[PDB]
Formats: C-alpha cells, sequence, structure tokens
RNA sequence: UCUGAGAGUUUGAUCCUGGCUCAGGAUUAACGCUGGCGGCAUGCCUAAUACAUGCAAGUCGAUCGAAAGUAGUAAUACUUUAGAGGCGAACGGGUGAGUAACACGUAUCCAAUCUACCUUAUAAUGGGGGAUAACUAGUUGAAAGACUAGCUAAUACCGCAUAAGAACUUUGGUUCGAAUCAAAGUUGAAAGGACCUGCAAGGGUUCGUUAUUUGAUGAGGGUGCGCCAUAUCAGCUAGUUGGUGGGGUAACGGCCUACCAAGGCAAUGACGUGUAGCUAUGCUGAGAAGUAGAAUAGCCACAAUGGGACUGAGACACGGCCCAUACUCCUACGGGAGGCAGCAGUAGGGAAUUUUUCACAAUGAGCGAAAGCUUGAUGGAGCAAUGCCGCGUGAACGAUGAAGGUCUUUAAGAUUGUAAAGUUCUUUUAUUUGGGAAGAAUGACUUUAGCAGGUAAUGGCUAGAGUUUGACUGUACCAUUUUGAAUAAGUGACGACUAACUAUGUGCCAGCAGUCGCGGUAAUACAUAGGUCGCAAGCGUUAUCCGGAUUUAUUGGGCGUAAAGCAAGCGCAGGCGGAUUGAAAAGUCUGGUGUUAAAGGCAGCUGCUUAACAGUUGUAUGCAUUGGAAAC
C-alpha cells in the first residue's frame, strides 16, 4: 500500500499463492537470492499453511497436533 | 451544554454603548483641553474622568498616564 | 483521589483555590488515610500556621480533623 | 513446572531426590542412568562450564518446586541486603513455607505441603493461607486450623520424620515455631552454589 | 478489480450475518462468487446495498465452469531430455502409452522387463505423472481416474538426474497430448421440476433447447414431478428462463448426477 | 560492602587490520498455536480526516418585576423559571501539525508589572432621576420567530453632596536610572437585602456594596549559561539600527508615529534548508553516556482554515462575537442551523490497540445563608493474556517394569513408567445454602451547654448526642454450606555456535536457516515417529533502542607495508608555551545560605494472607551570593 514494491521468499511445503492474493509480510532475510529480505508469513487473511507441521506450528502457521 | 450565554451576547452590547459614550465624553475633554491650556479645561478633564476611572472601563493608570503629560503642558506655561 | 483503587490516598497539602489535584502548590502540610480512622493524622502542626496566615484556607473536609487535632483553637487566636 | 506430577525421571536423569532416597524401590530395574532411550554409554554432547552451571540450577530449582521467573524475582530481592549471598539465597529459599513445613515434619515433601496450604488446611498469625510465597520471619509461629487437624497424613508423618535443627515445634499441639536462619553444614546439600550465583546474568 | 474483491466480501459476510436469504460459495476452479439469488431483482438489491453503501464499483460476470478430459490410446510416444546442466549430466529417454480407464483410478504398470532403468528411478516420475493429472496439455482440465504404462524407458548410468524423468514427464505429454485431440466429459445433473401439468409446453422446449431427453412425464399421481438430464453449462441462465416461463410457479432441486461423454459441439468451444 | 563473561566467521595451516551475526534486557507493541485464576498497571505510535444521535458549566427567589400551582373570602406558607440583574463560564478536559526560538529548563531582576474573589486594619455603608426586558397589542409563518407601539423594578444605569487615605502638580525633608516625608491647590463613594428587640422610637445582628490598607496568590516582562543536523546553506537584514517629540500597552521599550542619522549580526556557522513539543524522567550501561521523550506531572502552542475585535480582574477564549475561505446539514426554498484534537461511538487508514456504560458515596470546582443543584473532572463497572505478579490442572502408597507405541532394527530385553491400573487423603478453583463488614463518622440538620467585642435578643466559634447519605456488592471474608480429583497444559529445540538423540521416508529433489552450512543412494542439519530437554498460562516469530562493541576511543583507538600524514611552503585568527617575585583571585579546592517541585531512581520502615503495590522516612548531580587557600 505505501510506496515501495519488493520481493519475498515462500516457505512450508507446497504453497497456496496462484496470483492476485492479499497476505502478511514480515521482516527476514534468505541467503540464496539476491535481495530478497521479507517472508510470506503463512496463516494470514488469505494463504493457508502446512497443515501437518507439528514440530513448527508457530511458523507455516497449522493447527494443534492431530488428537 | 449552554444554557446562559444569549445573556452575556445581549448584556455586553448596551454596556458596550454607556463605555463608548464615557469614552467619547473623555475624548472631548481632552480636546478641549488641547485646544488651548488652562486651568479649568484641567479641572473639567478631572471631575469628568475620575468617575470613568472609578469604574471599569479604564484602568487608573493611563488616567494618571493622561493627567501627568496634560498637567506638564499646562506647566509648560 | 491519588495512590491506589480501593485504597485511597489525599495528601494534607496547603495550595491555593486556583488549580486541578496533584499540580503546582506551596507547601507539604502532611497526610491522613481514610483507609484506617483512629483518630490520627500526620501534621506538622507549624507549617499550617504560615499557610493559614497567608489566605488559601484549606479544603473544607478537613476542618473537624483539625479541631480533633487542635488547630482551629489557635487559629482563631487573631480574630480573638 | 509447578506441578510436575512426574519426578522420578528428574530423580534419575539428576541422581539425586528430595528427601534422602525414596525414589528407587526395586520396582523393576533400579537404574541411575538418565531416563528415556539415549544409548547407556552416551553421556551428554557438549559439557562445558555452562552445563554444569545449568544443571546445578536445575537441580536447585526442582529440589523446591519453584518456577525460573519467581527464582530471578527472589534473586532480585536477595540483591537488596548484602552479606554472603551465597548462603543468603539458601536461607532465603528455605524460609518458604512448605520447607519450615517438612523442617517441621508435617508432611514429607514440598508438593504436599503445599496441597495442604492452598486448600486452606493451615492458619498462620490468625489469617488463612493459601500460599507457601511467604518470606518468614523470625519470631513467628503457624496454626493448624484444628477443624483440619484430622488429616490422617500429617498425623502418621508427624513422629516418623526429622526435626532441623533451627525449628522447634509442640507436635503434640501440632504447632511450629522458627527458631533461627539455617545453615550450610547441618542440611543435607552439596550444590555448587557459586555456579548459581554466576549463571543468572538478569542482574 | 481484486481490491473490490476484497472490499466485496467484507461486506457479504457481514450481510450474511445479518440478512440470510442467500449463501456464498467460493471454488478453487479460478475464484469466483456463486451466490443464491432469486431473479435478477436480488441481485440488483446486492449491488445497490453495496455501492451506496460501501462505495464499490462491481460488474457481475457469467458462469464459468469446467470440464473433464479424456484423450484417444495412443501408441508411443518420444520424450527426450537432452541438456549439459546441474553439474552433471542430464538425460531422460521416455516412451509411453497413455491408456485412460473409467472402471478404476490410477494404476502405474511397468513393461520395463530387462532393467534398462532403475526401480529407484520409477516412484518419483509416477507421482509427477500424479503431479501431471491435474493440467492437461491444452488448459488444464481436470485428467481424473487415468491409466499409465511405462512401455519403455532409458536412463544415463552416470547421469540422467531423476527429476528430469518428472520434468520430461510433462513434456511428451503435451506433446502427443496435443496430437490426442482430448474430448471432453461433462458434469451431467438431474433435475426434478414439479409442474401442475398447465404450463409444461414451456419447460419442456427449454429442457429440449438444453440438449436434454424427455419424451413424456412421470406424474406423483396428483401432480407431475419430472426428472430431465442436464447438462451444466447452461442451466443457470435456464433458472430464470423456466421462473419466467411458468411465472415463478415452479421451482426446482439440483442434485449431483454423474460425468457424462461430451458431443463434438461441446469440444469445438473448448479454446479460442 | 560497592564497580567490567564470551563465541563463530575470509586462508593448506597461522598471525594481524577490519566488518557481520549469536549468547542480555525492553516497550504506546503485532502475528500463529493455544489457554485456570486474582491484584496492579496499560490500552490510535499512523489520518490535527469527516463526523449521526444523546451527554459534556452552570448557578443565585434569603436579588428584582412578571407568571402558575397546593390550601386559605383577602393577606399569605411554600415549589418553579421565560426575563432582568449578580457570580462563574479565562477552570477543569484532551490533542502534539506548526514553532530549532528567552518557547522550554535553570538562577535571577522588575529605581518597568495588574492582581476581583481569600487573609489584616480602616474612612464607611447620604440623597434623587430617567431607564428597558417578561408582559399587552398589531404583521408574518408549518413551527420558527423576528419586526413595530404601551406599561413597569431593583444590588442594572446615570446625576446631586460628604472624605480619613489615594490620585494629580508647587514648597521643604530625602536615594544604590529613581524614592522616602511635611504644608497647599485639585478631584473622585456606593445599594441594599435577611433577622431580632421593640406599640410606634431607634438600635443591633448576618450577607453585601464603595474608597482603602495588608500580605499571599496567579500572570506578564528582559537578560546569564545550557539546550538538533546540515558548508552539496557566504554574506542576511530593512522598522532593520539609533537620537529627539508625541501616541499607546497593565507597565519599560521603533510597540506605533513625525523628523533626523546609518549600522546590527556573522567563518567562534548568521542566514537558508531538513527534522522535532520541551522538562522531571522510562529503558540500557558500573560509569562517563546512548536512546525515546506512552502513562503521570509543569510550560507554551492551537481549537474546521485565516483574520479581527467586544466582554470582563483575568481571553483575542476547546463547545463567546463578526467577517472571509473550505466543508457539511435542514427547509412548505421564504431562509436558517453546524464544527467530537470534550466521553463513549461511527466511517477511512493501518498489522493493530476498548463499551454508542452506573453515580456524584470520597476529593475538587461554580453559586447560594442553607435544604442543595451541575460536574463524560472524578470514583466505579466492563472489554482487551497488553504487561507485572501470586496462584492452580491435586497430594501420599502402589511391578524386575500392566497393555501398547518406540527401540534393540538379530526376538532374547530396554523404554515410555509410580506416570499409569488400583488404595488412601483433600477441595484453591468449581456448585449449592447463610451471615455479610470497611471504604463515611466526612457535610449539614435538631436538640444541649459554654466562648467571644454584645445585647433585650438574634446571629458566628468550639464540646456532646440523634437523623442519615455506598454507584460499587449477593465485593472481600467466613460459615456441621452440598458434591467429588473431580472443572481445568501448551509451546520451541535436540550437528556446533548455546541444552538435550535414534529409527523410518525423502536421493542437489521435495526441502531448511540468526551464523557456520545440510541434502548427488546412511540426512542425528529435510518430512515424520519415539524419546529427551528450555520456558511457562504462556511459548515462540519478525521491528524498534541499548549491552556485547575502546565499532567515533575524554573515560577507552590509530595514520611505514592493511583504510588513514595533505605535494611542499608563507603565514591571519585559534590552541599551546622559558625562570623569579607581587597583587587580587578569572576557574579550580574548600565551608554557610537559598535554589534543583510532586511523583519517579536508590536505601530503611509500614499495611495489604504474601510477593506485585502504595505510603512514609532520607538521599541525588547543578546554579547564585557569601568567607577562606594561593600550588596550578
Amino acid at each position: 500500500t505505501n510506496g515501495f514494491e519488493v520481493l519475498t521468499y515462500i516457505p512450508g511445503e507446497g504453497h497456496n499463492l496462484q496470483e492476485h492474493s492479499v497476505t502478511l509480510l514480515r521482516g527476514g532475510r534468505v541467503k540464496d537470492l539476491p535481495g530478497v529480505r521479507y517472508h510470506i508469513v503463512r496463516g494470514t487473511l488469505d494463504t493457508v499453511g502446512v497443515e501437518k507441521r507439528r514440530q513448527q506450528r508457530s511458523a507455516y502457521g497449522a493447527k494443534k497436533p492431530k488428537a | 451544554n449552554i444554557k446562559s450565554n444569549e445573556k452575556r451576547l445581549r448584556q455586553n452590547i448596551k454596556r458596550n454603548l454607556n463605555n463608548k459614550g464615557q469614552k467619547t465624553k473623555l475624548k472631548t475633554n481632552v480636546k478641549n483641553f488641547h485646544k488651548e491650556i488652562n486651568l479649568d479645561n484641567l479641572g473639567n478633564v478631572y471631575s469628568q474622568a475620575d468617575r470613568l476611572a472609578r469604574k471599569g472601563i479604564i484602568s487608573t493608570n493611563r488616567a494618571r498616564r493622561l493627567k501627568s503629560r496634560n498637567v506638564a503642558v499646562l506647566n509648560k506655561t | 483521589r491519588m495512590g491506589r483503587v480501593h485504597y485511597p490516598t489525599y495528601r494534607i497539602v496547603a495550595v491555593d483555590s486556583r488549580v486541578k489535584r496533584d499540580g503546582k502548590y506551596i507547601a507539604l502540610i502532611g497526610h491522613l488515610n481514610p483507609a484506617l480512622k483512629e483518630n490520627k493524622c500526620k501534621i506538622d502542626e507549624a507549617v499550617a500556621l504560615e499557610w493559614l496566615n497567608k489566605g488559601a484556607k484549606p479544603t473544607d473536609t478537613v476542618r473537624s480533623l483539625f479541631s480533633q487535632t487542635g488547630l482551629w483553637k489557635k487559629f482563631v487566636e487573631s480574630k480573638k | 513446572m509447578k506441578y510436575t506430577g512426574s519426578i522420578f525421571k528428574r530423580s534419575r536423569r539428576l541422581g539425586f531426590s528430595l528427601l534422602e532416597n525414596n525414589k528407587e524401590f526395586s520396582k523393576g530395574k533400579k537404574r541411575k542412568t538418565i531416563p528415556g532411550q539415549h544409548g547407556n554409554r552416551f553421556r551428554s554432547s557438549t559439557m562445558s562450564g555452562y552445563a554444569q552451571q545449568l544443571q546445578e540450577k536445575q537441580r536447585m530449582q526442582y529440589m523446591y518446586g519453584i518456577t525460573d521467573k519467581q527464582f530471578r524475582r527472589l534473586f532480585r530481592l536477595v540483591l537488596k541486603q548484602r552479606g554472603n549471598l551465597a548462603v543468603n539465597l539458601f536461607r532465603v529459599l528455605e524460609s518458604r513455607l512448605d520447607n519450615i513445613v517438612y523442617r517441621m515434619g508435617f508432611a514429607p515433601t514440598r508438593r504436599s505441603a503445599r496441597q495442604l496450604v492452598n486448600h486452606g488446611h493451615v492458619l498462620l498469625n490468625d489469617r488463612t493461607v493459601d500460599t507457601p510465597s511467604i518470606i518468614l520471619n523470625p519470631g513467628d509461629k503457624v496454626r493448624l486450623k484444628a477443624k483440619t487437624i484430622k488429616i490422617p497424613i500429617v498425623k502418621a508423618a508427624s513422629e516418623s520424620g526429622v526435626v532441623s535443627p533451627f525449628v522447634e515445634t509442640n507436635n503434640k499441639t501440632f504447632e511450629g515455631t522458627y527458631v533461627r536462619f539455617p545453615e550450610r553444614s547441618e542440611l543435607p546439600a552439596g550444590i555448587n552454589e557459586s555456579y548459581v550465583v554466576e549463571w543468572y546474568k538478569r542482574l | 478489480t481484486k481490491a473490490d474483491q476484497e472490499k466485496m466480501s467484507i461486506a457479504l459476510s457481514k450481510l450474511a450475518e445479518e440478512d440470510p436469504t442467500f449463501k456464498t460459495f467460493t471454488d478453487p476452479e479460478t475464484g469466483q462468487t456463486i451466490i443464491a439469488g432469486m431473479g435478477e431483482l436480488h441481485l440488483d438489491i446486492l449491488v445497490d446495498r453495496m455501492r451506496r453503501e460501501f462505495k464499490v464499483e462491481v460488474n457481475v460476470g457469467a458462469p464459468q465452469v469446467s470440464f473433464r478430459e479424456t484423450f484417444n490410446k495412443e501408441s508411443e510416444v518420444e520424450g527426450k531430455y537432452i541438456k549439459q546442466s546441474g553439474g552433471r549430466g542430464q538425460y531422460g529417454h521416455v516412451k509411453i502409452r497413455f491408456e485412460p480407464n473409467k472402471d478404476k483410478g490410477f494404476e502405474f504398470v511397468d513393461k520395463i522387463v530387462g532393467g534398462r532403468i532403475p526401480r529407484e528411478y520409477i516412484k518419483p516420475v509416477q507421482a509427477g505423472l500424479e503431479n501431471a493429472m491435474a493440467s492437461g496439455p491444452l488448459a488444464g482440465y481436470p485428467m481424473i481416474d487415468i491409466k499409465a504404462t511405462l512401455f519403455d524407458g532409458s536412463f544415463h548410468e552416470v547421469d540422467s538426474s531423476e527429476m528430469a524423468f518428472k520434468i520430461a514427464a510433462s513434456l511428451a505429454l503435451k506433446e502427443a497430448g496435443k496430437v490426442c485431440s482430448p474430448v471432453l466429459l461433462e458434469p451431467i445433473m438431474a433435475i426434478e421440476v414439479t409442474v401442475p401439468e398447465q404450463y409444461f409446453g414451456d419447460t419442456m422446449g427449454d429442457i429440449s433447447s438444453r440438449r436434454g431427453l424427455i419424451e413424456g412425464t412421470e406424474q406423483r399421481d396428483n401432480v407431475q414431478v419430472i426428472k430431465a438430464k442436464v447438462p451444466l453449462k447452461e442451466m443457470f441462465g435456464y433458472a430464470t428462463d423456466l421462473r419466467s416461463f411458468s411465472q415463478g410457479r415452479g421451482n426446482y432441486v439440483m442434485q449431483f448426477s454423474h460425468y457424462a461423454e461430451t458431443p463434438k459441439s461441446v469440444v469445438n468451444e473448448i479454446i479460442a
């Protein structure tokens, strides 16, 4: 919504990003690409997460470990 | 909200007119004294301006300044 | 009030009736705790005389307390 | 955890016990190795001073059933007064209600004492006590609220325990009095308290 | 507009929370609002209550739906992977006769009897077809329940990275897939219409115009509840056409019958 | 008693200069998973963007005329306000856009300032006139109202006279730019109300009016020093600078004006530009210091934007007045009404930060003599894991390890694990029944007695008893108060950095990450399973400032080869300097005094079951005067 527009890296197994979707951008850094220092944090207004990852569930937004 | 502000809205206008009248007669006496300097004019100025200085129209500081500046030219004769 | 919710506080403070609470003032006369009232109050008994002698009479809610302490008796000596 | 509900694992991993030794009663193998499954020949991956400092910190903390943030709060209050803070930390920690409750022979474990205290089964200074987070002062007694004196556990364990030398009690009326501060050479301990003092860098 | 869609969603969630008189569906086909209406007036009330209050510009769209796919049984394909990349050798040579079936689901058949390709290299490329069965060679229409039989294959002993296999799997399947000229599979449904048997002429004519099979009536002993086989591609307008033909006296219910073979008049519309 | 933690990384290996990250605390905080409970604290950082509706300061009949009512032929006792008049609306309440400057902070001076209302004493409260609202009448209209004639009253207004003291000018006493004290000329005061004693008589009593005299209060005014960056901002400035005369301000002054005259400030950074509420302080650091200036408190700033002015002691006024501008609302289109950066609340933005709440019980304010009235200040409630803190999901017996998972992958056995199965005890919390306080002995009212200048009395002050005020709360707390462990666990990591390892799937692919980097057929580094550890009703994730970091080095670094000694020289100003003596003491050293608010840092104490907290007892740099010391 502000002036600058930038790149980001999509984490997690698979993805739910095709095109034209609103999402949440968070600070960070990835050491594989030039200038990509942003993270699209999953579990946001539109993108769903890696439904399974119970070891890491604060990131890669997922529910509680299966009952 | 407010219920009696219009009271002061209409109250001051007539009082302001009265104060304008007092100020105008004060200025008339001052001009009369300025036309020619003599004791009777200064006495009339005193008798008609001390009452104004009594009430809250012109503070006594300005009245004292005015009479000092008048008695200066009175004593310049 | 000042201090703590459900545990009020009001310092007996010398001030003139011009401004709000907890602001500019002149002297700190003392304090009273209404949370435990057993006829006791922090009063200097000397500076309050100077405060009373320069106008600015204290808050109306302390007159009975000062009469209990014994300040009115020595203050009304001026009008005697 | 304030109420772990499992202490034998900690005892086996640490080789220590809150009591003298009662956490090995031959219910199967009596093994002093680490619990779980990590190999009986492995010990650890990092064994620096940090590791042993942390190990002693956990030992001391879990010997009392206290949380870490409250431990830091206690250390902060300890920094107020000065002296030999190494033994002063032990002295202040033992001043907690349940510690002296065990030192009174009232109940074998601090967890049992906490369960007794919280449910309203203890009286002190004519006020009901529901927490053991009370800084005990020299010259204070503790009643038992005689309505709840009918607890079988305390009645049975009053005589079958050991009374610390810095506390007294008229166990016939089941009321005890704090005599003086605890000492290092009178209580069973071998903890390197200097490691505890040095480890916490929050202050 | 995308932001228009966002604020429309924000407004319609509240509208559904306040006035329950319609539903809202979002399908993963392309992203479309399937709304429940009562004639055009319902959607006019929708757009009015949206634009006069929320200050939204919006234009309604046409019903967009997909179709399943099934192509002719080919004979051979020539999948080649030639490139010097990856810091090593990249290679792959795949020949598959691709056989769609309507009896069971997907199953993989290994016709590499001599073992010219390793077993450990089969399972990924299998999944590649299973990851390529979602997108066809024309537009991505769903390939459902299709069998794959690896007739022949070859690789490089110290080269031919594994991914290239599945990378080649989509390549050749496209080429012959273009040649195969696939036929569509349309979702055929059943329409139950209760009619007082006094306006059935218009309804029956509209159903006939909508590519259906009608040669009579079947009545519930006092009122006729006719069942008609319908294609989904044109029923949306047919809703209001039937509504106006019967003066709104006759309603219906939609149920999922099955997927049926398509004529050429449907497949000639597969691409522009 | 008090004051300083390291580790990783460039090379075959090593040293060195230098950079980055991790190991620390924290908030005006958010995101994902969750999820007992109390207290305290906190809750638009962005759009000073608009704002629906109601509420946000009124009061005085013991001030006045007019108008209704209760009962009473009349007089009347009381409740009311449409209006006049009096006081107060200039407080309190918020918001940080402009302002980089005597605005703020600090010590000060007003031989330049007013100060109603409160404190002190005093000359006193004399006498008349004309007034106009409401009301009555006539037009207009839907109301809205306004317009036009008539009558009224005062503490409203304007005159008549008396003055201690004041003001003004001459004469004489008199001062470290001016002031004291005498005689004289001149000149100006108002208004009554309530009550008592009296037949009337007058007098007294209470409020209050006017001229004073006192302090205090509050505000204003100029200066010392301190107080952001930028030289890719070299000259800025014309009421600007100064004399004279007048005007004017509350006073002093180009503050304004008429004439005359031409400097002021600057390289020690004007001026221009960018940014910004300042201060006590929050946080970090041992400190010198760095960072932000949320609550809270003081100051100024503005009140849709910009100009003005009246009112009053106090304004150029958050919700007074006029105009212009932009915006917005209503209208029977004649004309009107309006400003939530007051309280909640709505729109929009943003990732995002509360309910369109109960009462003046406590405090304050305004009026009133009081019963009292207004109080969106305030006291509360409620939402909000937003933070801090206590607090629970029980406790004690109970196998050669129940079943089973997992592992041993090869079973024999280990492990999950006294956890469980089972036994006993118990109810914080939960559910039910009862009692149920403090916060308020504050203010008045009425009966008693006393005090005082005083009287015939009535009124003001103190001592005594009774009337009561509680929104919160069925709160807290407890009670043979019923039942029963019952109603209550998560989240990150497990190669090393820094704590804890194994199996299966995955074959430079899917995928990881703050750092080193793992994965090309055995991944302890991916996915997952078991187990383990680090915190905890929270846990982790990104952003901010600090520590680490002597990584802007006064504390506490360098310039030969790594960045860095100008190409060299002459030198303005500045900075720094041979020895002896004297004088004062410009700083310094060292006393006293006054000033550095409150709250807050730190130490002790006290009541909150207890810590969290709050209160109290002290402490805290700096400034100016004053006396010593004269080594520098």
